[PDB]
């Protein structure tokens, strides 16, 4: 028994929430002052203490959770938008969940969190390999589904008063971006790779 | 390096309809003062 | 400028989630094997690793959060039930939120989290003061609102496919219970007290 | 000791319609062995 789809959805959702907070801190999408240092996967991280920001991120990922359970997510993207609401930088989390079959009883949840820790560490240092963002940026989150992203509209709208829409091309497309790899992992339960798309 | 899922304009992604909150200089200072 | 109604709702919801896990652990509602010892508020806690249990508890408290931010909650109650779904034991968290005035200091926050830590610490050892009756095998959570519960239905139903209902007398009422106080805190932004109702002798 | 909100049967509370899961000693064995 045991619902590993739900186990992966859980682990992934917790990691993505921490990684979204860290991206906002490390790229200065919001002032350093709203963040508090915490530890996740035994890595020093930074979480926002602003209540409305925290609820927005929570709501966003709670909506993604049932899609990750079903493995209907190809990519989760944190898009950083400039003051004209155009994408200047994208943190792309590409995801695949292998058929869960040869499960390994040697502390699986402990092993996956060590794998995820390496992603947090890479985000923590990525300011040194990226150009600084211009002032006045905001962010959004994009969810790329494996099926047509209109079958999944009923399934993603999990949270009262938190509707989703189809993204517009201008919210997504960066022309000829520079790709900066950050980290790749593989495990019995999940494979992931993280890279940044930057303006060329 | 090669991405697993290159950008494909034929399948647009989903995004939240509402935007995240705008936090002013002023609001950020209060968060720093009281909540951290 | 800052939603301190939201801050107290957030802190309370996060605390109540940890307390629910710990109550299930200490009162042996589920096998001890599902629990992992972690740390919250700088003190030890026991958190379930069972995914569906975790989701039930998280969804339950996420629905309570908008009622907390509106100061509409009088009690959150963990009801432990036997195989016939009779209440064995109730952990009653009584809550009041005073008007959020005189809100300053670098200290009003971690003072609250250390006050909440006192509740976790006491639950951890509450077997010492509670009766040693046979444990239950399931539970529910009750939300007692200041206004009529039937008109908090739209508001509490935050999560798709996680509906709420008005409780049945049967699942809530204990006759002449023994009341065992566990902890009480007062603060400028939150007062709370926790006691347990045991079956009568 | 005095509770602040003694039980009042005329103001019944809300509770979730769903039930928490049934967890066997064998599902609990797998949780411990697999999920720490």
């Amino acid at each position: 028994d045991l619902n590993f789809g739900q186990v992966v959805a859980d682990v992934l959702c917790e990691f993505l929430e921490v990684a979204v907070h860290l991206i906002l801190y490390v790229r200065e999408v919001y002032p350093v002052g709203i963040f508090q240092k915490r530890k996740k996967y035994n890595v020093p991280v930074q979480m926002s203490c602003h209540p409305e920001l925290n609820q927005y991120i929570q709501d966003t990922l709670h909506c993604v959770k049932p899609l990750l359970e079903k493995n209907d997510v190809e990519k989760v993207v944190v898009v950083i938008l400039d003051k004209e609401h155009r994408p200047v930088e994208k943190f792309v989390f590409e995801i695949t969940q292998p058929p869960l079959l040869s499960i390994s009883s040697d502390s699986l949840l402990s092993h996956v969190e060590q794998l995820l820790a390496a992603f947090i560490l890479k985000i923590s240092v990525c300011d040194a390999v990226l150009d600084h963002n211009p002032p006045g940026c905001t962010f959004t989150v994009l969810v790329h589904t494996r099926e047509a992203a209109t079958r999944n509209m009923e399934k993603i709208q999990v949270i009262k008063d938190f509707p989703w829409i189809l993204a517009d091309e201008q919210d997504v497309h960066m022309h000829d971006p520079r790709l900066i790899p950050l980290k790749t992992m593989t495990s019995d339960i999940l494979k992931m790779q993280l890279y940044v798309e930057e303006r060329a | 390096f090669i991405p697993w899922f290159p950008y494909d304009g034929s399948k647009l992604p989903l995004r939240p309809k509402r935007s995240p909150p705008v936090i002013s200089e002023e609001a950020a200072e209060d968060v720093k003062q009281y909540l951290t």
